[PDB]
């Protein structure tokens, strides 16, 4: 379903997928919040992906 | 994201900017 995981290449940079017919909005929306609770070093980063990849 | 501009987007998916709360299409 919904994946999260780090960028092979970019450490400041994360992978996210999310599935046909999810809310995304939803999805993005966590991903802000998150985002900036923590944060990386550098300027944080998501991919979205759509589609299930697994 | 493709090269050969400065508007390297993607060929597929989105980028999500977390630290300015904007999605780059």
């Amino acid at each position: 379903g919904i994946r999260v995981m780090d960028h092979p290449t970019m450490p400041d940079t994360q992978v996210v997928v999310i599935p046909k017919s999810a809310d995304l909005q939803s999805v993005i929306s966590v991903l802000t919040a998150k985002g900036k609770e923590a944060g990386p070093q550098g300027r944080n980063k998501f991919i979205l992906l759509s589609g299930d990849t697994s | 994201a493709q090269a050969g501009a400065a508007n390297r987007s993607l060929t597929e998916g989105f980028v999500l900017d977390t630290m300015n709360d904007s999605l780059s299409k």
